[PDB]
């Protein structure tokens, strides 16, 4: 390493965790959601700030103040739909981005997938304070409905939901306080991320086969940096093309009304990509009961590496273990139009019994699956 | 690499100790410690003082000669003309 | 002889470093409710007459 | 440090230099005196035949019995300490941990001939391999994390001292250290009536063997008459085994390790053995 | 010291007394016969009137014609009414029973 | 490294670089201000956020809010008071945490030093802006003053001010940006901290004799961990102390008027850590060379490693580089003063005579006084 400026500030030489990182050769297109959340994140924070700066938080201001922003500041308008279809743009990456960590079992990485599912965890809470902040009628009553849903708990229910809300209802200092989490939290996101990744250079990535790579490797600088920025530049376009022709499609809720805690909409559910959990509550008649399956739903995710019971990794040679799998996506997408749906006795049926099965598959086929291929083949 | 083992080498130095609790917490705390404390006062003191000195005459000084001049107006002037 | 207070106490208390644990809890326990009980009477009669603890007695339940 | 017996048995060089007969006539005036002297043999020997010709100078010379005040001797201090003697030339650092025990006569002198049993010993050239038994014989054979150690037991009149002594190269130093006081401490909580065993039997075997020849045989003799007395216990040994048992350990070795002040003594390359107060943080668990 | 200090920081946010102004004293009105209506809103709008606070539902509830008393309204209201009612929701169809109108 | 729980997560190798980081021997107290700027760093974003829960960014609320702070939030007085007290005694540390820097000649350190430079720049900004938040008298024409000073520059200066103002003056816009920045800005201070820190780990912490300390080292974990959190009680009191019975003393500014913009206070300063700056700046009759001087001032401490003119890194043993350093001492005190002293003429001499010593002392004679000793001792 003879003039090799790489070392002589060490910083660099931290930053030949990137350029010489070696990879599988193959690798599917799959791969590149690694980048395309961190490009969605930062692209957040920037178009996050710009509007903290003409925004303000008051009962009687925040409203009025979204409408000066969409009226009279210069490019004001792009910035707001940058940001809310910023979101929205922001999960459909995520989830696939858990898709891939199945079906090619990339959770044999044991820690890794934990600070996984946290970093999950976070956003989704994120995601959701902000979607108060407009204050309009949707935000109000759909703030009520989640947090007050916290009374569950025996007996410190009462209490602890009271403490939140900083009085009996949802009025000022509870949306006061929503805007100060809502700006720190994201920085926290960005802390872990860069744990998140640390500890993937020490085992390298998987590859689609299931097989380690050892004697096939390539640099990262020439090769996957370009197929990283194809990927970033396919995002913009469906960014841009949805914020800029198409404004209000996938921003399906419909109310701007200013919240008037006396009136009540019709209809009352959250934005897309949370309908299904909150179609999951739906089911349990008992309500405490009912709770947790809510907050079970998610972190099964952390007990799926117990049931790792064949001996391949993959799911590209297992046609059953991969004939399961796909139906738990239309289980999924099931889900999702269904609390989209009132509660009349054609639907309700349904979702009881989709929620079962939901976790039938995790929970009891998919470990099966694995049990009777390895008797197949004689292993 | 690793900091402990390549450091420097040293030949021949040898090192004596105690359990902390065989010995005191307060070997001769005053006694042997206030004439310390002296001796090591006035090594510096001659070397930082006179500064300070010298500033705090400017401000006295300083105020002064600025009360004359506003205070009293009939001071270079007096009320005759 | 005997022990010392402290040569019983260490054999004791000290030794498991549980107890050494567990008796620094109890001991902050018992400590905040006779220490903060002490520390306002101390206040309280440096001043007397200058509050209604004193002076609410002239008017109060008329 | 400050007893008579914190010294050298040849003495510092310049007295070998001053030492002038005088003193010697009166040292062997003084201490060859009986009772101190006792004669001892084995062989076709039987006694009586041995008595008589026992008899006549000495009867004798005397090997007399005045007085010489009584007995000079006196109990002595235990200084939890360090000395580094730090030099950076040679190859290997050696080092040595110790921690004080009781004297020759006593109850607790057996249960801890078991527990360094326990914890064995390791060396470079052992056909034994990384499936040995001993926790520190398969660990430190792995890595070859020291060349070589042994675990020493020394006790005087009314003291004793415990500890081991492992070479080992300088940057591996600190790994020993760690890994020891992992066996100590798993010891005096975690231990367990089958490792026990293991430990019992070896004693059994090294007891009996050293048994075999002459002089052995004679040369314990001698030492025990000074020592426990008359008392060859031989079967008896064994009686005193059985009483070993999993609370006889971890009640005998809950006094002399858990929470103690460690003697320690290198010879450079010393450096990387760590600074005193790491070593009696290291003694008591915190339960980690 | 610690103890004091955590909740400290926590005590802030747990409650202010400007909200704790609120819970009302007062209630006290008003309405007549049916109007219904009656509602204000305020987290809370004792009651008191006496005693009551302790409810039938939101918005005037404001009790069961105040036990045959006042209320606002003393149910029947207008369309649909106080307590059964029904105004449930939309408005149908189990009214404000349970049984005793309590 | 048998079963050593230090490798098993990687991330606490990378906590070995605290707990068995060599250190010299011989260190003196002098050396505890590295802690201490980190405790009153984190000691701030806590009591620092859980104002921003309770306040609000407004023309019309702002002031009302820090009011409704102090009088009905429970516990709500304290914290207010040990958020802007918590500044003072941050600065109280950070002037020492140079000090040390020259007297001992840590600069030869060269990097080092430099991301020492703005890392004080920054703070500079961030515990100006936030001063600005109660729009209070002080805040709003001491706002006026030190922003329409840029002014300065040749052409592009008559719109980059009024770019940063949005506007012709300090209305409302230009408040609720003032809080986005002061709100993020100490983040980014925390993440170039863990930088300055890095650099520092690869060559050790200098030592009092400014001699190479590599045959002397100890553990830090058992020794100096002890030593801050000693220095770091001291604190506490000597922030306690201040915040609990005399809460204003330091607290100068005497304004809680709420901003008039057409009356005028009488005399108008910064609060006291900044006053020797701005009193570097009366000297100078003429506008534009008036305020380079102040962006020179603290510049000149990156220009100082190139004067390093001696064989020997300590000052402990130059008594002139000694007997000269404490003059500079009482010629910053002295500026501090002065700038707090209305501009007559028993004053207004004074300034510009204390100014040009000032660099003379940096810039001349120090590089000097080294020159001499070298030929002194024959060297
Ligand atoms: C992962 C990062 C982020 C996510 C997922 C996120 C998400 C959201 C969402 C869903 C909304 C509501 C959308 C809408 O009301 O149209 C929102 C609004 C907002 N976000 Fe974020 N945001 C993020 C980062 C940030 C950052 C870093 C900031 C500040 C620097 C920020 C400031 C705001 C503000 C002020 C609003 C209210 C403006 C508005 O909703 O019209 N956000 N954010
Ligand atoms: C904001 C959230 C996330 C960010 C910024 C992020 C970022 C990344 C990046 C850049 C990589 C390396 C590229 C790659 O391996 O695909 C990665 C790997 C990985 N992430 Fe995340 N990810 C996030 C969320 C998640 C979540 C929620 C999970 C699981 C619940 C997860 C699990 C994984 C796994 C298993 C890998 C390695 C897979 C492999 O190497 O084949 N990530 N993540
Ligand atoms: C190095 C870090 C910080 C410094 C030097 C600093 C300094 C200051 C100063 C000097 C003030 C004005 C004091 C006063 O008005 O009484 C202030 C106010 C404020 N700071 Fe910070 N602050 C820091 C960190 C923070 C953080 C992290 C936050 C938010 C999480 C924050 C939020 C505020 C708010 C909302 C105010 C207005 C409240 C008030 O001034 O009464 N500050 N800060
Ligand atoms: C928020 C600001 C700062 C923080 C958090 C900080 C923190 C630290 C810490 C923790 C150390 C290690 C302890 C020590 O060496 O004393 C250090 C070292 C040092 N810092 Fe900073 N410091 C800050 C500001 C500065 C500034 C403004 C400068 C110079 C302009 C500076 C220059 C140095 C130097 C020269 C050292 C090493 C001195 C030595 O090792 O003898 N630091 N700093
Ligand atoms: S700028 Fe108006 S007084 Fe200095």
């Amino acid at each position: 390493m003879t003039n090799i400026r790489k070392s002589h500030p060490l910083m660099k030489i931290v930053n030949n965790a990137f350029i010489d990182l070696p990879a599988p050769s193959n690798i599917s297109s799959w791969w590149n959601f690694g980048s395309l959340l961190g490009i969605c994140l930062i692209l957040q924070i920037l178009t996050g700030l710009f509007l903290a700066m003409h925004y303000t938080s008051d009962t009687t201001t925040a409203f009025s103040s979204v409408t000066h922003i969409c009226r009279d500041v210069n490019y004001g308008w792009i910035i707001r739909y940058m940001h809310a279809n910023g979101a929205s743009m922001f999960f459909i990456c995520l989830y696939m981005h858990v898709g891939r960590g199945l079906y090619y079992g990339s959770y044999t990485f044991l820690e890794t997938w934990n600070i996984g599912v946290i970093l999950l965890l976070t956003v989704m809470a994120t995601a959701f304070m902000g979607y108060v902040l407009p204050w309009g009628q949707m935000s109000f009553w759909g703030a009520t409905v989640i947090t007050n849903l916290l009374s569950a708990i025996p007996y410190i229910g009462t209490n602890l939901v009271e403490w939140i809300w900083g009085g009996f209802s949802v009025d000022k200092a509870t949306l006061t306080r929503f805007f100060a989490f809502h700006f720190i939290l994201p920085f926290i996101i960005m802390a872990i991320a860069m744990v998140h990744l640390l500890f993937l250079h020490e085992t390298g990535s998987n590859n689609p086969t299931g097989i380690s790579s050892d004697v096939d490797k390539i640099p990262f600088h020439p090769y996957y940096t370009i197929k990283d920025i194809l990927g970033a530049l396919l995002l913009i376009l469906a960014l841009m093309l949805l914020v800029l022709f198409a404004p209000d499609l996938l921003g399906d809720p419909d109310n701007y009304t200013p919240a008037n805690p006396l009136n009540t909409p019709p209809h009352i559910k959250p934005e897309w990509y949370f309908l299904f959990a909150y179609a999951i509550l739906r089911s349990i008649p008992n309500k405490l009961g009912g709770v947790l399956a809510l907050a079970f739903s998610i972190l099964i995710l952390a007990l799926i590496p117990l049931l790792h019971t064949s001996k391949q990794r993959s799911m590209m040679f297992r046609p059953l273990s991969q004939c399961l799998f796909w139906a738990l996506v239309a289980d999924l997408l099931t889900l999702t139009w269904i609390g989209g749906q009132p509660v009349e006795h054609p639907y309700i049926t349904i979702g009881q019994l989709a929620s079962v099965l939901y976790f039938l598959l995790i929970l009891v086929l998919m470990p099966t699956a694995g049990t009777i291929e390895n008797k197949l083949l004689k292993w | 690499g690793r900091q402990f083992g390549h450091l420097t080498r040293v030949r021949h130095v040898i090192t004596y100790s105690l359990s902390p609790f065989e010995q005191r917490a307060f070997p001769h705390y005053f006694s042997k410690g206030i004439p310390n404390v002296l001796r090591r006062t006035r090594a510096c003191i001659l070397r930082v003082a006179p500064p300070f000195v010298a500033f705090y005459l400017v401000y006295t000084w300083g105020t002064q000669e600025f009360e004359k001049s506003k205070r009293k107006n009939p001071a270079a002037y007096e009320n005759d003309r | 002889v005997a022990p010392t207070l402290t040569a019983r106490l260490y054999s004791l208390l000290f030794r498991r470093t549980s107890t050494f644990a567990l008796t620094i809890v109890v001991g902050a326990l018992f400590f905040e409710r006779a220490f903060d009980q002490g520390a306002d009477a101390i206040y309280e009669h440096i001043n007397e007459g200058k509050l209604w603890k004193h002076i609410k007695h002239k008017y109060e339940n008329k | 440090q400050g007893t008579p017996l914190a010294q050298s048995v040849e003495g510092p060089s310049e007295n070998v230099r001053k030492l002038s007969r005088a003193d010697l006539t009166e040292y062997l005036s003084r201490h060859y005196k009986a009772p101190r002297m006792v004669l001892a043999a084995a062989g076709g020997l039987e006694h009586r035949q041995l008595l008589d010709l026992a008899q006549k100078h000495f009867s004798g010379l005397s090997g007399t019995y005045d007085e010489d005040a009584v007995p000079t001797l006196s109990p002595c201090r235990f200084t939890g300490s360090q000395i580094c003697h730090r030099e950076d030339g040679l190859p290997l650092a050696h080092v040595a941990i110790a921690v004080e025990g009781p004297g020759w006569a006593h109850p607790d002198n057996v249960a801890l001939q078991v527990a360094n049993a326990i914890i064995g010993h390791y060396d470079c050239t052992y056909g034994g391999g990384a499936h040995l038994s001993s926790p520190l014989a398969s660990i430190a054979a792995t890595n070859k994390l020291c060349q070589s150690f042994q675990t020493f037991n020394i006790c005087y009149a009314d003291t004793g001292l415990l500890g081991a002594h492992f070479v080992c190269d300088h940057m591996s130093i600190d790994d020993m250290m760690f890994v020891l006081q992992g066996q100590w401490m798993r010891l005096c909580t975690s231990a367990t009536e089958s490792e026990v065993l293991r430990g019992k039997n070896l004693l059994r075997n090294a007891l009996v063997s050293h048994l075999d020849g002459t002089t052995p045989v004679c040369e314990d003799i001698g030492r025990s008459l000074l020592t426990y007395g008359r008392r060859i216990p031989l079967a008896e040994w064994e009686s005193r085994i059985a009483e070993v048992d999993a609370r006889v350990v971890r009640e005998v070795c809950s006094k002399y390790f858990y929470d103690q002040c460690p003697a320690v003594a290198g010879f450079g390359p010393i450096e990387q053995l760590p600074d005193y107060n790491r070593i009696r943080s290291g003694m008591f668990w915190l339960r980690f | 010291a610690a103890k004091n200090v955590v909740s400290q920081f926590v005590s802030s946010m747990s409650a202010s007394a400007d909200v704790l102004a609120m819970s009302k004293i007062e209630i006290k009105l008003s309405d007549i016969p049916e109007g219904k209506n009656m509602a204000f809103k305020w987290r809370g709008k004792d009651q008191e009137a006496a005693v009551e606070v302790s409810q039938l539902r939101d918005p005037q509830h404001d009790l069961e014609r105040v036990k045959k008393p006042e209320w606002v309204i003393l149910i029947g209201v207008c369309t649909h009414l106080g307590c059964v009612p029904i105004a449930n929701a939309g408005d149908f169809g189990g009214y404000y029973c349970p049984c005793h109108g309590s």
